[PDB]
C-alpha cells in the first residue's frame, strides 16, 4: 500500500522468526531503535501490529523516531523512542518501471502535523488562504495529492526501498508470541538439570513400568513432587526421576 | 494565512509537478541523441512542447505575487527566476517568428557544402570534410580560399535571416519594461533588496572595462613572443612589419591556438610531455581510464559516483550503423539519473575531455539537497570553472607520475615547465579579450547606438586596435561573419566564458591557502587534502540558493570581481617575458600600411 494508506496487521497466535533476517543477505537498512535485533528474539511483547509502506531512498532518514520532514510529517510521523524496528531493501527489479511507476500517493500538505501512528485517508485541499477553492484548480487550491514516480535508471539515493515498520508494547492482552527458542542435545543416563516449557528441576532417567496419559504436561505423585513430564517434541515418552543423594 | 507559507506551498507543488514532466524531456531528448528514427523526433517534440507550455502557465500564476514584502531571500530567488515571462510578452504573431528562425538556423547551418565552383567533383559533410582542411592541412593558398568558402558561401545567406532576429528581440526590452536585450542578459548578475550588497546593471560595464587595462600589457607581451617562432618559417614571405593573418590562428575565429604548437614549438629536440605512446605498452583501454580519475576523487574526499552510471551510460562510439553525434555534453536527466554522452579516442583532446565532461556531472549531485529550482550554478560561470580546476591539478607532474603514464626519469628543468605554462595562457589569457570584445560588440549593438552603415568600420577598426589584425580581403557592410559563431546565433551569453576564468583562479588559491602549501601558486596542488575538499564542497553545495555575490564574500571576502590574484600566478612567465621583449617594437598603432 502507499505511504499515506500504510496497512495494520496484527501478527498473533503463531511463532514470529527474526533470525531468517539476519541472514536473508538482500535488506540494506536493517536497523532496530530501542532493542537489539537478537535480543528481542526470546522476549518480546504483544502488539505486533506491522505497517507497511513505500519509502525512496532518500526519504529514509525522514522516517525514524525523533526526526521530522515531509513525509514523516504530512504521511506517517514516528513517535521518539519508538520502540521497534525498521528493515528496508531495494526494490527496483519489481516496484519500478519506464516511464514512472505512477501508483504510489502521499499526502503533500496538511494543515496540522499528523498525531502519532495515524492514518490519513482525505480528500481535503490545503488551505493556506481565506478564500477556499469549490472544485477548480486556481491560487490557493495546491491539490496535496501526488503520485510517486519510480524509473529503473534512478539514482541509489533515490531508489524505492520497500520497508515494514514493527511496533512493540505491552498492552492488557495475554499470550504475546516471540521468536522459537533452540532446543537442546539428549543426554542419557546422568542426573541433570531440566527445564521444559514452565517447569524445571533436576533428575535422572530411569526405566518405567507405568505409561503417561497423553494429556498432561507434567504430573506429579505424592506431597506436590513433579516426577512425570511429557515431551511435545515427538511425544517420544521419556522417564525422568530425582537421582540419588545421601549421607557420607 | 501568511505570505511566507503559501510561497512554500506553491514551489513545493511545482517542484514533484516539474520533475516528473522534466524526466520526461529529458529522456525523451536523450533518445533522439542516440538513436534516431523517424518516429523518435515525432516523440520528442510532443514531450518538449507541453513542458516548455508547463512553464508559461507556472509563470504566470507566480506572477500575481507582490514581490515587495519577501524578506526571505531563498524564495525570493525562485520566485525571480519562476516569473521570467520570456516569450509570453511577445505577442501570437511575433512568438511564431522565435521557433521558425530558430529552427531554420540549425538546418541552414547543418547543409555542408565544399564542392568547387565551377569544378562539382565531390563533396562530403562538414565534420568530416571541413574539419580535416582547417586542422591538418599548411598550405596558404586553399585557405585563403577556404576563408572565403565560408563567409562569403554561408554568411551571405544569413544577412536577412539573422537581422529579423535582433529587431524582434530587442523589442521585448520595452515589453519588459528594461532598457535594451544587452541590459537583460545582466538581469543574471543583478542583485536588489539588500543594503550595502546592491549590484547595479550599468556598473558592471564600467568596472569590466576597468580591469581591461590591466589585460593589455599581458596581451601586449604574448603576442610579441609568438611572432618570433612563425617569422623563421616564413622570413621574406610575409612582412615584419604589419598585423596577421586572421585564417592563420589554429582556428576559423582564432579563439585557440593549440594548431599552432606543431608549427610554433619552442625547443623541440628534448620531446614534449607526451604519453601516447606510453599507453599502448600496456593497453590501457577507455575503462582502466576512467578508474584511475575516480579513486584520485575518493583520495581527496569527494563521495564516488552512483552504481546507476557505469551500467546505464554509454562511453565508446556504439555499433556502425549509429551515426549519431556525440558531442561532449553532459546530461541531467533528473530523479537520480546522470549520463555522459561523448565518443572517447585515445588522444590528448578526448582524455582531456574525458576529464572536462566528468566534472559538471560531479557539481550536478553536490547542489541534489537543494530545490529543483535552484539546482543550478550560482551563476553561468561557476558550473564551467569547477569543472576546469581539476583538469590543472590532473596534469601536475605527481599524479602524471603517480598512475605510471609519465616514464619513471623524467626530469623537470626551467624549459619543461615555462613551455606548459604559457601554452596554457595561449588558451586561457589569450581568450580572454576575444570573449570580453564579442559581449561587448553585442551590447552595443542590442542597444542600438550603432547604424547599420556603421557596422564593419567599428568591428573591423577594434580588430586591428585590440587583437591586431590586418584584414586579408576588405568586406562590406552585407557580410554578416560576426553572426556566424555558435553561441550568438543560438542565444547563448559567452560572458561565462571571462568569468570562467576568473573564478578557476580566485578557487585556486583559495584552496591553496587552506592546504597550507609553501611555496607558490604553480607548484600548488590540491589533491591530499580533505580539510581542501570539504571547503569546495561546502561551497560547491550551495548553488543558486544563495546570491553570488555573497558566494564571493565566504570565500575571498572582496564583493567585487578581483584580478589580482591571476597574475601571481604568472610572475615567473611575466618576468621572463618582460626581459625578452626589451627591443622588440611592443604596442601598435592604427596602420593601414598593407592594404592603404
Ligand atoms: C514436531 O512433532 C512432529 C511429530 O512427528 C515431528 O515430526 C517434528 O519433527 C517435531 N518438530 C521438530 C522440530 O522436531
Ligand atoms: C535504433 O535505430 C534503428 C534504426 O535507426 C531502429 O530500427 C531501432 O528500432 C532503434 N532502437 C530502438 C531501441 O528504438
Ligand atoms: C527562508 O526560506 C528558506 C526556504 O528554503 C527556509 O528554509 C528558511 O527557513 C527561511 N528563513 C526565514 C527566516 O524565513
Ligand atoms: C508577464 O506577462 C503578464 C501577462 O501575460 C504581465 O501581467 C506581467 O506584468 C508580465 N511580467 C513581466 C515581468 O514582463
Ligand atoms: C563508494 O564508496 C563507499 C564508501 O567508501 C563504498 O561503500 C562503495 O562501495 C563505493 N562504491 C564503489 C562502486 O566501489
Ligand atoms: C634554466 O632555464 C634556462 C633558460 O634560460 C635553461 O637554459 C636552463 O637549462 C634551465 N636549467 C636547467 C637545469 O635546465
Ligand atoms: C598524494 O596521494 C597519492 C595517492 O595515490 C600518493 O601516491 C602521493 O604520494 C601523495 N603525495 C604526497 C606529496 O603526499
Amino acid at each position: 500500500a502507499s505511504v499515506y494508506a500504510w496497512n495494520r496487521k496484527r501478527i498473533s497466535n503463531c511463532v514470529a522468526d527474526y533470525s531468517v533476517l539476519y541472514n536473508s543477505a538482500s535488506f540494506s537498512t536493517f536497523k532496530c531503535y530501542g532493542v537489539s535485533p537478537t535480543k528481542l528474539n526470546d522476549l518480546c511483547f504483544t502488539n505486533v501490529y506491522a505497517d507497511s509502506f513505500v519509502i525512496r531512498g532518500d526519504e529514509v532518514r525522514q522516517i525514524a523516531p525523533g526526526q521530522t520532514g515531509k513525509i514523516a510529517d504530512y504521511n506517517y510521523k514516528l513517535p521518539d523512542d519508538f520502540t521497534g524496528c525498521v528493515i528496508a531493501w531495494n526494490s527496483n527489479n519489481l516496484d519500478s518501471k519506464v516511464g514512472g511507476n505512477y501508483n504510489y500517493l502521499y499526502r503533500l500538505f496538511r494543515k496540522s502535523n499528523l498525531k502519532p501512528f495515524e492514518r490519513d485517508i482525505s480528500t481535503e485541499i490545503y488551505q493556506a488562504g481565506s478564500t477556499p477553492c469549490n472544485g477548480v484548480e486556481g491560487f490557493n487550491c495546491y491539490f496535496p495529492l501526488q503520485s510517486y514516480g519510480f524509473q529503473p535508471t534512478n539514482g541509489v539515493g533515490y531508489q524505492p526501498y520497500r520497508v515494514v515498520v514493527l511496533s512493540f508494547e505491552l498492552l492488557h492482552a495475554p499470550a504475546t508470541v516471540c521468536g522459537p527458542k533452540k532446543s537442546t542435545n539428549l543426554v542419557k543416563n546422568k542426573c541433570v538439570n531440566f527445564n521444559f516449557n514452565g517447569l524445571t528441576g533436576t533428575g535422572v532417567l530411569t526405566e518405567s513400568n507405568k505409561k503417561f496419559l497423553p494429556f498432561q504436561q507434567f504430573g506429579r505423585d505424592i506431597a506436590d513432587t513433579t516426577d512425570a513430564v511429557r515431551d511435545p517434541q515427538t511425544l517420544e515418552i521419556l522417564d525422568i526421576t530425582p537421582c540419588s543423594f545421601g549421607g557420607v | 494565512s501568511t505570505i511566507e507559507e503559501q510561497a512554500k506551498t506553491f514551489l513545493d507543488k511545482f517542484n514533484h509537478e516539474a520533475e516528473d514532466l522534466f524526466y520526461q524531456s529529458s529522456l525523451a531528448s536523450w533518445n533522439y541523441n542516440t538513436n534516431i528514427t523517424e518516429e523518435n523526433v515525432q516523440n520528442m517534440n510532443n514531450a518538449g512542447d507541453k513542458w516548455s507550455a508547463f512553464l508559461k502557465e507556472q509563470s504566470t500564476l507566480a506572477q500575481m505575487y507582490p514581490l515587495q514584502e519577501i524578506q526571505n531571500l531563498t524564495v525570493k530567488l525562485q520566485l525571480q527566476a519562476l516569473q521570467q515571462n520570456g516569450s509570453s510578452v511577445l505577442s501570437e504573431d511575433k512568438s511564431k517568428r522565435l521557433n521558425t528562425i530558430l529552427n531554420t538556423m540549425s538546418t541552414i547551418y547543418s547543409t555542408g557544402k565544399v564542392c568547387n565552383p565551377d569544378n562539382p567533383q565531390e563533396c562530403l559533410l562538414l565534420e568530416p570534410g571541413l574539419n580535416e582542411i582547417m586542422a591538418n592541412s599548411l598550405d596558404y593558398n586553399e585557405r585563403l580560399w577556404a576563408w572565403e568558402s565560408w563567409r562569403s558561401e554561408v554568411g551571405k545567406q544569413l544577412r536577412p535571416l539573422y537581422e529579423e532576429y535582433v529587431v524582434l528581440k530587442n523589442e521585448m526590452a520595452r515589453a519588459n519594461h528594461y532598457e535594451d536585450y544587452g541590459d537583460y542578459w545582466r538581469g543574471d548578475y543583478e542583485v536588489n533588496g539588500v543594503d550595502g550588497y546592491d549590484y547595479s546593471r550599468g556598473q558592471l560595464i564600467e568596472d569590466v572595462e576597468h580591469t581591461f587595462e590591466e589585460i593589455k600589457p599581458l596581451y601586449e607581451h604574448l603576442h610579441a613572443y609568438v611572432r618570433a617562432k612563425l617569422m623563421n618559417a616564413y622570413p621574406s614571405y610575409i612582412s615584419p612589419i604589419g598585423c596577421l593573418p586572421a585564417h592563420l590562428l589554429g582556428d576559423m575565429w582564432g579563439r585557440f591556438w593549440t594548431n599552432l604548437y606543431s608549427l610554433t614549438v619552442p625547443f623541440g629536440q628534448k620531446p614534449n610531455i607526451d604519453v601516447t605512446d606510453a599507453m599502448v605498452d600496456q593497453a590501457w583501454d577507455a575503462q582502466r581510464i576512467f578508474k584511475e580519475a575516480e579513486k584520485f576523487f575518493v583520495s581527496v574526499g569527494l563521495p564516488n559516483m552512483t552504481q546507476g552510471f557505469w551500467e546505464n551510460s554509454m562511453l565508446t562510439d556504439p555499433g556502425n550503423v549509429q551515426k549519431a553525434v556525440c558531442h561532449p555534453t553532459a546530461w541531467d536527466l533528473g530523479k537520480g539519473d546522470f549520463r555522459i554522452l561523448m565518443c572517447t579516442k585515445v588522444t590528448m583532446d578526448d582524455f582531456l575531455t574525458a576529464h572536462h565532461e566528468m566534472g559538471h556531472i560531479q557539481y550536478d549531485m553536490a547542489y541534489a539537497a537543494q530545490p529543483f529550482l535552484l539546482r543550478n550554478g550560482a551563476n553561468e560561470g561557476f558550473h564551467e570553472a569547477v569543472g576546469e580546476i581539476m583538469s590543472l591539478s590532473a596534469a601536475t607532474p605527481k599524479h602524471l607520475k603517480s598512475i605510471g603514464l609519465l616514464s619513471p626519469d623524467f626530469q623537470e628543468d626551467n624549459e619543461t615547465e615555462i613551455n606548459f605554462l604559457l601554452k596554457q595562457a595561449l588558451t586561457i589569457v589569450g581568450t580572454l579579450p576575444f570573449t570580453y570584445m564579442l559581449e561587448k560588440w553585442r551590447w552595443m549593438v542590442f542597444k542600438g547606438e550603432i547604424p547599420k552603415d556603421q557596422w564593419m568600420k567599428k568591428w573591423w577598426e577594434m580588430k586591428r586596435e585590440i587583437v591586431g589584425v590586418v584584414e586579408p580581403v576588405p568586406h562590406d557592410e552585407t557580410y554578416c561573419d560576426p553572426a556566424s559563431l555558435f553561441h550568438v546565433s543560438n542565444d547563448y551569453s559567452f560572458i561565462r566564458y571571462y568569468t570562467r576564468t576568473l573564478y578557476q583562479f580566485q578557487f585556486q588559491e583559495a584552496l591553496c591557502q587552506a592546504a597550507k602549501h609553501e611555496g607558490p601558486l604553480h607548484k600548488c596542488d590540491i589533491s591530499n587534502s580533505t580539510e581542501a575538499g570539504q571547503k569546495l564542497f561546502n561551497m560547491l553545495r550551495l548553488g543558486k540558493s544563495e546570491p553570488w555575490t555573497l558566494a564571493l564574500e565566504n570565500v575571498v571576502g572582496a564583493k567585487n570581481m578581483n584580478v589580482r590574484p591571476l597574475l601571481n600566478y604568472f610572475e615567473p612567465l611575466f618576468t621572463w617575458l618582460k626581459d625578452q621583449n626589451k627591443n622588440s617594437f611592443v604596442g601598435w598603432s592604427t596602420d593601414w600600411s598593407p592594404y592603404a
